[PDB]
């Protein structure tokens, strides 16, 4: 017998409290003896133990989790979500293989919300040290999926920028990005217009924040 | 009352050893199958490996990329679970837990010799795996220029090991702050954005300072940050 990959989809579901969350799980083969799992990960904590065997239910789990599928496809269900069963879930197989699935996170719904964009140049300290970062802010969004794409001199920058985002702010349940574009002092002095431009989809058009370098 | 305790986690150069330890308690060890499962940081869960009972052979199945360098084994006399970890690469820096898993709670037939038996996890040990050495952290302001809101920022740049806390105002600044997770950058150092949002009326009347405290390297930082002299 073979290794088995699997497939957890989909990635994100964006769901509201007293809804019904419905999670796939395919396979590449057939599980042996549906011998599939469902594990609970809030962050900062280890794994709870939710669903074996396709469609037992644990100890403890509360009554509105439940499991199904068998041979190539599972199902992992919440009738009513309390405010506690917002986070990540994986499923797990253990028949032949043992691999888990890539995660799906569950993150609470809200209204639409556009980023506020910033722009802050290196500072002269920085440049005194060799090196130039340049930071673009996306500030108090949703949902998630952001595009931050750097221009320095109207050129598309690739692979020399970075990013970070918070997880959704408990009071406003919004998303906060943070991207920095990292340059050589030498290279940053040979140019002049630096602009980060987000595209997101509470923004009629993507919007654009730049300087002007030594301004 | 079932704990699994973790130990032995560490920074480690590339091509090292490292033993990792986890003892049991609660519970009866022997007849419980044990797995290793590793996360790297921002990432999915990995199983690395597990070993089943005595009574089931002991036998151990391991994940691809650790099989010919990862070694479960298991020491039933004091109940503890070892995960011996040679040629160590950098993308084996992880929390790594150990834990009965659903193979142990499942051929249980749900819960429980003494009385029952519930599904058990580790708070984790942290293996990292990378060449570096310890240095502190240089502290850069995101000036502003505005509007009515007004964004100002630390950006805390090329420090190893983690981690870094950053507060404002001596903490006494929480409404509006985003401190970023860290990112690795290719040179082998992190770094780590803090912003906070905040009224344009009040950028003369109140001052923002951020505190940055790297301990590994016993630093301790205060920056100033406002808006860029336009002189």
């Amino acid at each position: 017998v073979h290794e088995i990959v699997l497939t957890q989809s989909p990635g994100t579901l964006s769901l509201s409290p007293g809804e019904r969350a419905t999670l796939s799980c395919r396979a590449s083969q057939s599980v042996s003896s549906s011998y599939l799992a469902w594990y609970q990960q809030k962050p900062g904590q280890a794994p709870r133990l939710l669903i074996y065997g396709a469609s037992s239910r644990a100890t403890g789990i509360p009554d509105r989790f439940s499991g199904s599928g068998s041979g190539t496809d599972f199902t992992l269900t919440i009738s009513r979500l309390e405010p506690e069963d917002f986070a990540v879930y994986y499923c797990q197989q253990y028949g032949s293989s043992f691999t888990f699935g890539p995660g799906t996170k569950v993150d609470i719904k809200r209204t639409v919300a556009a980023p506020s964009v910033f722009i802050f140049p290196p500072s002269d300290e920085q440049l005194k040290s060799g090196t130039a970062s340049v930071v673009c802010l996306l500030n108090n969004f949703y949902p998630r999926e952001a595009k931050v794409q750097w221009k320095v001199d109207n050129a598309l920058q690739s692979g020399n920028s970075q990013e970070s985002v918070t997880e959704q702010d408990s009071k406003d349940s919004t998303y906060s990005l943070s991207s920095t574009l990292t340059l050589s002092k030498a290279d940053y002095e040979k140019h002049k217009v630096y602009a980060c431009e987000v595209t997101h989809q509470g923004l009629s058009s993507p919007v654009t924040k730049s300087f002007n370098r030594g301004e | 009352e079932v704990q699994l305790v973790e130990s032995g986690g560490g920074l480690v150069k590339p091509g090292g050893s490292l033993r990792l330890s986890c003892a049991a308690s609660g519970f009866t060890f022997s007849n419980a199958w044990m797995s290793w499962v590793r996360q790297a940081p921002g990432k999915g869960l990995e199983w690395v490996g597990r070993i089943k009972s005595k009574t089931d052979g002991g036998t151990t199945d391991y994940a691809a990329p650790v099989k010919g360098r990862f070694t479960i084994s298991r020491d039933d006399s004091k109940n503890t679970l070892y995960l011996q970890m040679n040629s160590l690469k950098t993308e084996d820096t992880a929390v790594y837990y150990c834990t009965t898993g659903v193979e142990t709670y499942d051929f249980w037939s749900g819960y429980d010799y003494d009385y029952y038996f519930r599904d058990v996890w580790g708070k984790g040990t942290t293996v990292t795996v990378s060449s570096a050495s310890t240095k502190g952290p240089s502290v850069f302001p995101l000036a502003p220029s505005s509007g009515g809101t007004a964004a100002l920022g630390c950006l805390v740049k090329d420090y190893f090991p983690e981690p870094v806390t950053v507060s404002w105002n001596s903490g006494a600044l929480t409404s509006g702050v985003h401190t970023f997770p860290a990112v690795l950058q290719s040179s082998g150092l992190y770094s780590l954005s803090s912003v906070v949002t905040v009224p344009s009326s009040s950028l003369g009347t109140q001052t923002y300072i951020c505190n940055v405290n790297h301990k590994p390297s016993n630093t301790k930082v205060d920056k100033r940050v406002e808006p860029k002299s336009c002189d």
